[PDB]
């Protein structure tokens, strides 16, 4: 199928958040993700939040472009892969 | 602490003086404030508690630190009772109010108890410079969040609780805060304390320059008691400096001078004294809780807290300037809150590093021989 | 670059004004200076070159950056020729001197060429805030090391090379530097440039307070040309500020005021103007090369360089204070040099991080509705 | 014999250094050493230098006590081990 991958879903980043704007990606496709790196600024009605990487790997694809307003909770944002050899497997989507 | 982990991963929601003012003046819906606070307060407590857990073991260990933790837990759990309790119920709103009061009271001795904590730690394990900056980082954040809890709780109790003291005030915010009036009040209060001990005190001189409207009294939207707190500390230090330098002299006491200015962005308040000043080497340490009383670092926290700052400059041998910067515009005066996250976590887990920049020998080679 | 790696792992050897002075006054042995310099200069160059290699690729790429690198390599290799050449040989000492001159000349266009480098990078890849702080960190270190090379080379050529200009001077150090005299010279020089363009210029007013010896001219051991450089920039900015604010007014031009003070540790020099000031939000960026000309950050480098500092405070709507702090004591005035090591390396390899402290929404919720 | 270990020798930390004072250890026996951590301040005639860890592992034993003046180049300063199970093997020296 595809090599082992993880979808990063938009969490509720504060207790009342129901949607967020993907203001800026702070990682590029191909880059190593260490746990706790900055992944994106997400803007609500209430704050501009630094969304951190929760699991280590490699950024394989960005599902939600920079600038996309009003993204609902649970929307996949991007795809993470364990090895970098497995990044090219996803330019294909 | 599964619940604390969770709420500590939530981001705080910083409010602006404008929002506080717009809310209490035009909206003023107890429901809205309850819905907001029942979630935000636990967020803030949890962000802080997560950081207190990151403290060095020998500090985390101290009874005083334990008590604070347990007070915060006690408060957190009490506020969580309300996560599923409908606002469409008079009683829930009524009970919530009393809850806020009870936690405000519980948190009364919090600044002193924590301070006692770090003092016990210092006098028992000793002063390390690196770890001092860790504790510094923590206390700034911890005392700022505590200023923030208190801001939220006061707005809610003042708005919905009632001895109607300051009446055109909106909760604890004065929409027409006359800066010079708070300056004179803060000064008189420090003057009385100075006179009591030193048997004398310098006079105050005040000038204003309002660049928008050159002759109008300078006014800003603000929390008068925060401004007061800040002014009180700087004045107390200025008077004590002046009085100590001139008690053995013949020329009599220079005034303590205040310039209040208002520009497009900044309300600046500069206090000048001729109290002899401080060498530049010692300036940074004056903000460092464990060389220290806490008065000056805490005053700076009140300032950085609505996007202002508090800065100190001196000329050793003559005197010192201290300048409070506030935002002129309420729309620009957002709470600045500490956010627990990986960046915060790394500050606690930093081990010492080689200096970046050179250091000389304590015994440099004698270049004459 | 196996040799560059090696010398870049060596630590620089920071000297004090006292050492420079003790050496040239009492010792003054060309051998000693040669033995020291033939090793120290390559250390310093190598520390820097290692850092230029750590630059973002899109900056490292620019011809201007390439040329600087190759100049430093060229200089490094030329100085390495001397690692095994005995000082007990008049010729070696003679040739070494000419080598120093040749590299000083080669490094003449270095500040502008690097600057051209970052300008090309900025205008072609764009302004990122985070990367700007990386470049900032680099330029401060790079321009400071370059100040240091020049200090060493000048001491050596002035001492052993000869038009005997300043005669009681020890190389480029004046043991009795009259601060007010340099203040007046720096002022006159900026005045002439201001008058030339603006057709007018504010007057200077100077006060001194010497706390050791209350009426004696304030004197310090120092490099007059560094003090001059710093004063010249601040005065130029003050005059330009004053003249621009009052050209459309009726009250005429406020003086630019200078207070020079001397305490147990600090020689402080405060320049005050009424040129209208700068909002606090913009202060930090004035030190940031790529919002920028370089005059003010560079002046601060000259100051931090013998353990002093250069600090700016303003009241938006009225004016600005700028204060140079130097050490009063030559024994305390050590070179502050950038040291390449893992701590330096990490600054270049830092990827951006979540903010530590909250940030509001660019469109905060309307709390009236 | 003993488990695999490495001796950390005092390098010449600047071109003319021939000896150094071990002013302060910045690591304790038992601690993880990552490459580039601060290991000790070393004081010469010319500077006070942050000596960094050059190879990763675990601090097994300190051969030269804090405060020891005039330590010659090449003097072993401490002992590093690959696993932490191998630290106790050296309290024995
Ligand atoms: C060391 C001198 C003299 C001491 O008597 C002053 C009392 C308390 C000092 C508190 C400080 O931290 C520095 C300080 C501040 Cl904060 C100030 O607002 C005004 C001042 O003049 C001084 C100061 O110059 O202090
Ligand atoms: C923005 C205002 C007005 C501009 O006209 C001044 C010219 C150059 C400014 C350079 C600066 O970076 C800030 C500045 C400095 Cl450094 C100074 O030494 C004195 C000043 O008064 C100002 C200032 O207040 O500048
Ligand atoms: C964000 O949710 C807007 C909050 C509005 C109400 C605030 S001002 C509560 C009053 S303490
Ligand atoms: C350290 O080795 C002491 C150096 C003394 C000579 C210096 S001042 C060279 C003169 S540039
Ligand atoms: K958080
Ligand atoms: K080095």
């Amino acid at each position: 199928s595809y090599p082992p991958h993880m979808q990063v879903l938009l969490p509720a980043l504060s207790p009342t958040m129901t949607m967020g704007t993907v203001q800026r990606w702070e990682k590029k496709v191909g880059e190593k993700l260490s746990e706790g790196d900055l992944l994106a600024e997400i803007e609500t009605d209430k704050a501009t939040i630094g969304f951190e990487v929760q699991e280590e790997g490699y950024l394989a694809k960005i599902l939600v472009p920079e600038g996309t307003r009003d993204v609902p909770l649970g929307t996949p944002l991007c795809i993470i892969v364990e090895k970098e050899a497995d990044i090219s497997a996803f330019a294909d989507y | 602490p599964k619940q604390i982990e969770r709420y500590s991963r939530f981001s705080p929601s910083p409010l602006s003086i404008k929002q506080f003012l717009d809310f209490g003046r035009d909206n003023a819906c107890e429901k809205t404030s309850y819905m907001f606070l029942r979630k935000e307060l636990p967020v803030r407590l949890a962000n802080t508690m997560r950081e207190v857990n990151l403290l060095p073991d020998n500090l985390l260990n101290r009874p005083s630190v334990g008590l604070v933790q347990s007070w915060y837990m006690q408060s957190f759990l009490e506020l969580l009772e309300y996560e599923n309790k409908s606002p469409e119920d008079p009683q829930v709103l009524d009970n919530f109010l009393q809850v806020l009061i009870k936690v405000r009271n519980r948190h009364n001795d919090v600044v002193p108890t924590m301070a006692q904590g770090v003092i016990e730690y210092k006098e028992k394990f000793g002063f390390d410079p690196f770890i001092s900056t860790n504790i510094q980082y923590f206390l700034d954040r911890f005392y700022t969040n505590r200023i923030s809890f208190r801001m939220l709780i006061n707005q809610h109790t003042l708005l919905f609780g009632t001895n109607p003291v300051h009446p055109k005030h909106i909760g604890s915010i004065d929409p027409t805060c006359n800066v010079a009036d708070v300056v004179k009040d803060a000064y008189e209060t420090a003057k009385m304390l100075c006179e009591q001990y030193y048997l004398v005190a310098p006079e105050l001189e005040v000038e204003e320059f309002n660049a928008k409207a050159p002759d109008k009294p300078i006014q800003v939207v603000y929390v008068p008691s925060h401004l007061f707190h800040m002014l009180f500390e700087l004045f107390k230090n200025s008077m004590r400096a002046t009085v100590e330098l001139y008690e053995d002299r013949k020329e009599g006491y220079p005034a303590v001078k205040t310039l209040v200015t208002l520009g497009k962005e900044d309300l600046s308040i500069k206090i000048s004294d001729l109290g002899g000043g401080v060498p530049l080497r010692k300036i940074d340490r004056l903000f460092n809780y464990m060389y220290s009383g806490y008065g000056l670092p805490i005053s700076r926290l009140y300032a950085r807290y609505f996007q202002g700052d508090l800065k100190l400059y001196s000329m050793e041998g003559v005197g010192t300037d201290a300048v409070i910067y506030l935002k002129a515009l309420s729309s620009e005066s957002f709470e600045r809150l500490p956010v627990f996250n990986k960046s915060a976590w790394r500050h606690y887990k930093t081990t010492p590093e080689a200096d970046d920049w050179s250091n000389p020998s304590s015994e440099p080679r004698d270049a004459s021989k």
